[PDB]
């Protein structure tokens, strides 16, 4: 059972009403104004439809993804990992509304910060110490077209293994997992640019290996207030996660 | 395949106080896509190179799809040869586990 | 000039200078050889307070946690002996005791 | 200063004068600031300190 | 997910710890000492919880 | 600000400062609707983000078409 | 008592305390003093030339 | 010298040697008061320290305003 908010998702025959796919960008050059019309009109707090790319069974394998997030990253980071959520239309508003991106008079193979103004890109590119060319950010602007909406969470309720289907209550036969759609886990954000992260990102604690307060206090200053008011919850084992996640 | 020296590189990035925020902006724009990464491979070869030369650490370690695409799709000398060896050893480990 | 001429690094003295060289200045302005030794300080000094939270219990007594009591490193009525940001009005608001 | 009234008496400064540079001496000073109280002793007798 | 995050940590002043999250921090010898009924009481089955 | 992220600090009114641009004529074709005067400046700015991205991707596909035979081999004669 | 105001996010109390009381008297072997400054003499040297 | 620090050895009378400067006209506007002739030369020198610092900080804030759009993009046309 996939729970996309309120409505359950049961059958593969009801795929089109719950899951909306977005294929290649080169194939979607025709229907691409119909994407932006749904960025403005639709209510994304009650949309109940998740956007994912179509998957090819000869390309991936789930075990290498599972050996990566559950084995190698909790060891090597010692459990300093939170689920970073992205507001996508506010990201490319920094990139495309630059001025050296928009004006075609500026040379394409020229340095960015020679021409760029006091915004967030002067402060984000001062963190990475990067001197890209004007061709480079302009290609990142093009990724806004098939770019998905707000990061969503889907709780995958499955039944347990036939050696484990003995339970005290009726819900005890079903094990569950919330998979963060279109979000990515991220380390401790740099304290020289928390102002820029406060304009783009927000934390989503959703799993035991991915709910860390020393990472999540960096992303939003209200949880930095929560950690410093009561220091019981500064551990990853102890930290409280919302009942809706 | 992973030695203790490459865990010493991955762990130093995780405790980095000056990790760049711009490689979160790239990873949010790729969001695990085959086509959208090939368009940006002359950009991420600069974010990795200007983070391996300026400091001994390496970037784009967050998700699996960025680590997978760096090992397979370059096969070249864009990333420095020492820095590209640490990425190959990650996927050398994960295949050997399964 | 000081890491190249002699083999030693400056600004070890106060905490706020050691903190600002790590958080700010990811540049190649100061050498990568000398950039690591500042990062090893804060990388370990944060790694000490992780161990101090493993000992101190998750549980409390009343409104005051147990972590405030067990070690003087975690007890906030100990103050760092140099004050640059206004400590005193923060401590009066949160103390059960009389400051 | 009144040296009979602080959390740092004399024999803390006497230990720091003869410390080695070893990283074990860093963890010696951290384990030194245990508070000799009654509900500190619960937190060490659990962990077998 | 910025709404469900911000409804929950707004004025939270009390933090609860489950039965499970206070067992994985206890050592192997503190759990058997008879000052802890409550952790030791629900140690009923090896496989379940 | 309990329902959205903080807004970024960027200098206002890119339309008055450069154009001289055909895509800003496409911006004015967007209808106001029931949105207010302050809200019309917001959603017109978001529509500029879509036009720049659709322009540079359409320019990108022509660039990656690669060099072709007949035009190149004719110029090698000279 | 002229002191700049406190940022709650950047105050960070324990890490200043681990640096001043633990990591400095080990590495300096307890050779440290408190330094006083006459601030209007600092400008007359730096500026007035 | 039991109550102050030692005085630094610096060459006297910067006013006669350069100016030709508007801030030295601001120095003369300081009133003498009940201070003596030797003490008036001291506190007039200290007031020059304040004027140089207030000048170069006011010049500094204009420098860190950054490059702006409309003036720069107009000059890229040429």
């Amino acid at each position: 059972i996939i729970k996309i908010g309120d409505q359950n998702y049961d059958n593969p025959q009801n795929r089109a009403t719950f899951i909306n796919l977005r294929g290649r960008m080169e194939d979607l050059v025709n229907n691409l104004v119909n994407i932006y019309q749904t960025r403005v009109n639709e209510d994304h707090d009650e949309r109940h439809v998740l956007d994912v790319a179509p998957l090819d069974e000869n390309d991936y394998n789930p075990v290498l993804e599972k050996l990566f997030y559950y084995v190698l990253m909790p060891v090597c980071s010692n459990g300093h990992m939170c689920g970073m959520g992205v507001d996508y239309q506010n990201v490319a508003l920094t990139l495309t509304y630059n001025g050296p991106v928009f004006a075609d008079v500026v040379n394409a193979q020229d340095d960015i910060l020679l021409h760029l103004e006091n915004g967030t890109l002067k402060d984000i590119l001062q963190a990475g110490d990067i001197r890209p060319t004007v061709d480079m950010i302009r290609v990142l602007c093009t990724s806004f077209l098939t770019c998905p909406f707000v990061t969503q969470a889907a709780r995958v309720i499955t039944k347990r293994d036939p050696a484990q289907s003995f339970a005290t209550h009726e819900y005890g036969k079903d094990v569950a997992q919330t998979v963060l759609v279109n979000g990515f886990g991220a380390f401790a954000v740099a304290d020289r640019s928390r102002e820029a992260a406060e304009t783009m990102f927000y934390p989503v604690p959703f799993n035991k290996l991915y709910a860390d307060p020393l990472v999540a206090a960096t992303l939003h200053p209200l949880l930095a207030n929560y950690v410093t008011r009561l220091p019981n919850q500064r551990n990853a084992v102890v930290f409280n996660v919302p009942s809706n996640l | 395949v992973i030695d203790q020296l490459t865990i010493d590189v991955i762990q130093e990035t995780a405790f980095d106080p000056a990790y760049p925020l711009f490689c979160y902006v790239i990873e949010a724009m790729i969001h695990g896509q085959e086509e959208k990464f090939v368009m940006n491979m002359p950009l991420i070869a600069l974010v990795i190179q200007t983070y391996w030369v300026n400091s001994g650490k390496l970037a784009f370690v967050n998700s699996y799809h960025m680590v997978r695409f760096i090992c397979t799709h370059m096969g070249n000398g864009s990333i420095p040869k020492e820095a590209h060896g640490h990425y190959r050893k990650i996927l050398g480990e994960l295949i050997a586990l399964e | 000039t000081y890491w190249v001429n002699s083999g030693k690094l400056a600004f070890v003295n106060s905490y706020h200078m050691v903190r600002f060289i790590c958080t700010h200045m990811g540049n190649g302005s100061i050498p990568k050889e000398a950039h690591g030794h500042y990062r090893k300080i804060l990388g370990e000094l944060i790694a000490l307070e992780q161990a101090l939270l493993k000992l101190a219990g998750h549980e409390t007594v009343g409104r005051t946690p147990i972590t405030h009591l067990v070690s003087a490193l975690l007890d906030p009525h100990l103050l760092p002996p140099f004050a640059y940001h206004d400590v005193f009005t923060d401590l009066m608001q949160k103390s059960s005791r009389q400051p | 200063m009144a040296e009979y009234e602080e959390w740092h008496k004399s024999p803390v400064a006497a230990y720091a004068a003869s410390c080695q540079a070893t990283p074990g001496a860093i963890s010696a000073m951290v384990s030194m600031h245990q508070k000799l109280s009654a509900p500190s002793f619960i937190c060490q007798a659990k962990h077998r300190m | 997910l910025f709404r469900t995050f911000h409804q929950y940590y707004m004025g939270k002043n009390v933090a609860f710890v489950p039965d499970v999250a206070q067992k994985a921090l206890v050592t192997t010898e503190d759990l058997l000492h008879p000052t802890s009924h409550r952790l030791l009481r629900l140690e009923v089955h090896p496989f379940f919880d | 600000s309990n329902f959205k992220v903080r807004d970024p600090v960027i200098q206002e009114r890119l339309d008055h400062d450069y154009a001289h641009h055909p895509l800003v004529a496409r911006m004015n074709t967007l209808d106001q609707g029931n949105m207010s005067q302050a809200e019309y400046l917001v959603q017109k700015r978001h529509y500029l983000v879509f036009l720049i991205a659709h322009h540079y991707y359409e320019a990108y596909l022509r660039r990656m078409g690669g060099i072709q035979r007949r035009d190149h081999l004719q110029t090698l004669r000279d």
